[PDB]
RNA sequence: AUUGAAAUC
RNA sequence: UAGUA
RNA sequence: UGAAUACGUUCCCGGGCCUUGUACACACCGCCCGUCACGCCAUGGGAGCGGGCUCUACCCGAAGUCGCCGGGAGCCUACGGGCAGGCGCCGAGGGUAGGGCCCGUGACUGGGGCGAAGUCGUAACAAGGUAGCUGUACCGGAAGGUGCGGCUGGAUCUUUCU
RNA sequence: UGUGGACCCGCCCCUUGGGGUGUGUCCAAAGGGCUUUGCCCGCUUCCGGAUGGGCCCGCGUCCCAUCAGCUAGUUGGUGGGGUAAUGGCCCACCAAGGCGACGACGGGUAGCCGGUCUGAGAGGAUGGCCGGCCACAGGGGCACUGAGACACGGGCCCCACUCCUACGGGAGGCAGCAGUUAGGAAUCUUCCGCAAUGGGCGCAAGCCUGACGGAGCGACGCCGCUUGGAGGAAGAAGCCCUUCGGGGUGUAAACUCCUGAACCCGGGACGAAACCCCCGACGAGGGGACUGACGGUACCGGGGUAAUAGCGCCGGCCAACUCCGUGCCAGCAGCCGCGGUAAUACGGAGGGCGCGAGCGUUACCCGGAUUCACUGGGCGUAAAGGGCGUGUAGGCGGCCUGGGGCGUCCCAUGUGAAAGACCACGGCUCAACCGUGGGGGAGCGUGGGAUACGCUCAGGCUAGACGGUGGGAGAGGGUGGUGGAAUUCCCGGAGUAGCGGUGAAAUGCGCAGAUACCGGGAGGAACGCCGAUGGCGAAGGCAGCCACCUGGUCCACCCGUGACGCUGAGGCGCGAAAGCGUGGGGAGCAAACCGGAUUAGAUACCCGGGUAGUCCACGCCCUAAACGAUGCGCGCUAGGUCUCUGGGUCUCCUGGGGGCCGAAGCUAACGCGUUAAGCGCGCCGCCUGGGGAGUACGGCCGCAAGGCUGAAACUCAAAGGAAUUGACGGGGGCCCGCACAAGCGGUGGAGCAUGUGGU
């Protein structure tokens, strides 16, 4: 645009928006579970993928994802949420954190033990 | 109407030089004459001279080129590679001696109009003045 | 059973 | 009919 | 032992060269659009019901500063005056009537996005089998079809699906 | 009592209420202690200094125009009050004013700065801690006291809330330090000391200080350091691979000597010399004593134990691969994407890579992102040129001279606090931390200077623009009039059995005589040939012929004016078709509709009819593939060829328009290429991934239909442009094969043989 135009109108700043209302920025948020359905994904995939709907301390009610092998969660379970999309599951924008509250660690987990939330074992250790 | 005479000139020279012409008329002004001396003095052109064309003042301009050249495409290199307005009617550019540009680590001009008169960058720097930064040639 | 399936016996 | 070059 | 027939290349099937147009490249057994149905998500309209901000008019108005009185009506007085007290203006805020406005809930209701293999067709991409698109206007389960005018962003000198 | 100072008035200087001055009036005070006649702590009036602050002004300070008009103390005046003091700060009276596209008013959001982070920079984001200014002290008013307050731990009233209450009434305010609770992913000790620095009162001794100086808890951040050092096999065991020979973990352990984190003993700080007392004189200077929370800590010496390692990752981007397990399951995934019985991508193993008292994860910021492009972008076909004009404000502006010195440049000087950043040199054993010193800087005030460029003022020019005169082509527009070919209807003649229509048909029309033919008449719409690759118009658009009324444009002469120019937000006007209102008109054609067909169906394509409409008057609507998908203007940059309209000295030359080809250059390409998409200046308008969506809300316009302006949630890793090689086409051209046609003999029917399906 002409300078005069730039002097009249300016450039407009680019403001992209949050990919995750866990509201107040908050790196995590507290949930109480509501439903613990099982979800089929999309695209070129198939498997029965574990999910929860969660009432938030934000006032939000949202679908989050239970990662790991097996779980211990049901209608009143009470979870922490960290946010983290799934990708195969449209509308699933958050993750349940394994190892806080009534969400269990992950039994017999040896490799990525820090995620999945599972204390160090005592076999030959 | 002809919004920028200086630019017209700067361009007439750009255009003529690119079809390897020998000469170029430009309608004549005093400020136009000035820029041409600096151009001539730094050996980007051979020079200029007044004329009259149809009752009316023009400045003929003698361009200058390299030697004819080797392989496929024997067109000369060009003595004026780059000539370019900077201050412009729609946006005037003024600089003080402290902020005068060094065109092409030395190998380049920046014609530059000051209260001491029209001047190259090193001239102006040494005289210690700044001004409306007219253009740049390299 | 048929191709890994969905459908189908 | 879906995944697959 | 021993025939018949071939004009010809318009048609059907397979194929070779040039050129064309393509939204195909799993390469036409290709792609692909809309209704209806199933699930998930967010969303528009919305009578009433609820809560907040707010402007205009009238009225009530704490505290307090300021103004008036301050009397044969109280207290102090050196008689000048002072104090108590009373009247008023303004004034936090409140009340009534009227508007404009935000939030919540919202029966009822509109379309929308997304979701491996549901339903009816076949609109579009090849001249897509009635070129296509288009503004508008009627019409129709659907995609659409017609009318009028426009544009080339069109090729040519027996019937649907995978 | 009046050094003095206050106020009225006058005079002088100065220049807003600053000094000075003369009469007149008015205004001071406090005492206390002694080492007691000579000191000390105080008191009163004045002028000054220092420090702190109040009010005024210029400039700078986020988002929405889907907020466009706002304002009655409102703008100004005179005179009052009020204050330390200006001022509608407040009040009476007069006047009719003030503000706003340079964004008033309204809505949202936010304490601001030094600086912090990021970035090559420009810039973006941010304002915790430390330092500066502001505001607030449960919410809302108000004043009192005072040098200062409209006062967090002062006062009053109203509201909410908690507690005491003999129900009348009271009390209260951690956004001080700790600490409790609640919300929350999350944020500490109800710690020691006034020893140091600072603050308040006191003559002092001292008393007070959750300011502060320390300790405690958090790997929350930064820095330092430990978990050993040197020997130690052609190499133990175990565990992983294995083409069964071997390869790996691996000098790694074992074990040999060595050092000696931890821990025990001994000693043990600096931080603190003042105030105070003594000499001197209550001074200067000298002397002296008291005082350590941290702490029995730091540091020194002596002794002395081999004494912690975890987390993430190994498909690509990105450093690191093999075996088992598992089979679109279980699961992974930042993005592309891994998993369907051989998975370096899932889970375990061994091994490997990277960091290491940490390592990962989530959130937020700058980055990469020249992806809001000032530096530093774009719009023919990718997102993007307004449908066209007219012109308002605004932006921009030819040649020469002169004045001014606002823009702009230069020199001095002031300001730019400290902390931070930067360069040095120090101090804690290093560093982190800390200290001392140095070096910079835009921006702004002030004085002086330059005048090329931009501004402005004065005068000049004629190359831009406009006018004059003479000449030209044109479906440019408006009004009236008029002409012939065709269709439809009506009258007449003649004349007979069908016509029409399709792929084939049927509906239809016809013996009340149609079709085809000749004559006559009525009426509406559109104008054949000329006709073009043409012409005119700003667009939409404009086509028989005549006349009147009227617009634009080109050329020649070089006559006149003298920059009178370009663009143009908003405004106004024009704006095809369809549509709407009133009133006409109505021949042909034709949405809708009524029928005939075709089809698996056929709300369609084909056929027969047919209303609105198409036409005219007046008034609306205002959209389009309103297309050159290319805004307007000007200057510059090879040519060739065809063509419309001028002019000349008429092979050709010089204009103005219309086409194609193509130098240079441009472009992702295809293309554009003096009719630019080239090289350049000026102005406008527009874009910023796709879907949701030109939808919603809002405003404006419209009689309506609807038009203009125009989002978000949510979702996808694409959506796109041009070209490429193929494949394809109910596309084209050309070819061939027992491919079809031309033939001859057969299978399909029977019985049986054989193979297959199925049972
Ligand atoms: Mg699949
Ligand atoms: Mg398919
Ligand atoms: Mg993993
Ligand atoms: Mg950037
Ligand atoms: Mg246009
Ligand atoms: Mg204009
Ligand atoms: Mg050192
Ligand atoms: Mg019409
Ligand atoms: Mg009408
Ligand atoms: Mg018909
Ligand atoms: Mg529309």
């Amino acid at each position: 645009p002409t300078i005069n135009q730039l002097v009249r109108k300016g450039r407009e700043k680019v403001r992209k928006k949050s990919k995750v209302p866990a509201l107040k920025g908050a790196p995590f948020r507290r949930g109480v579970c509501t439903v613990v359905r099982t979800v089929t994904p999309k695209k070129p995939n198939s498997a029965l993928r574990k999910v929860a709907k969660v009432r938030l301390t934000s006032g939000y009610e949202v679908t989050a994802y239970i990662p790991g092998e097996g779980h211990n969660l049901q209608e009143h379970s009470v979870v922490l949420i960290r946010g983290g999309r799934v990708k195969d599951l449209p509308g699933v924008r958050y993750h349940i954190v394994r190892g806080v509250y009534d969400a269990a660690g992950v039994k017999d987990r040896k490799k990525s033990r820090s995620k999945y939330g599972t204390k160090k074992p005592k076999e030959a250790a | 109407m002809l919004t920028d005479p200086i630019a017209d000139m700067l361009t007439r020279i750009r255009n003529a030089t690119r079809v390897y012409k020998e000469s170029t008329d430009v309608p004549a002004s005093r400020f136009k004459e000035e820029i041409l001396r600096i151009l001539a003095r730094e050996g980007f052109i051979k020079g200029y001279e007044r004329v009259d064309v149809d009752g009316k003042p023009y400045l003929r301009v003698y361009l200058k080129y390299g030697p004819r050249r080797q392989g496929p495409d024997p067109r000369p290199e060009q003595v004026i590679h780059h000539i370019r307005r900077i201050s412009k009617p729609g946006r005037r550019v003024y600089v003080g001696v402290k902020e005068i540009p060094r065109v092409r680590r030395g190998l380049g001009i920046a014609i530059l109009s000051t209260s001491k008169g029209v001047l190259t960058d090193r001239e102006a720097r040494k005289l210690g003045v700044g001004g409306e930064l007219i253009c740049e040639v390299w």
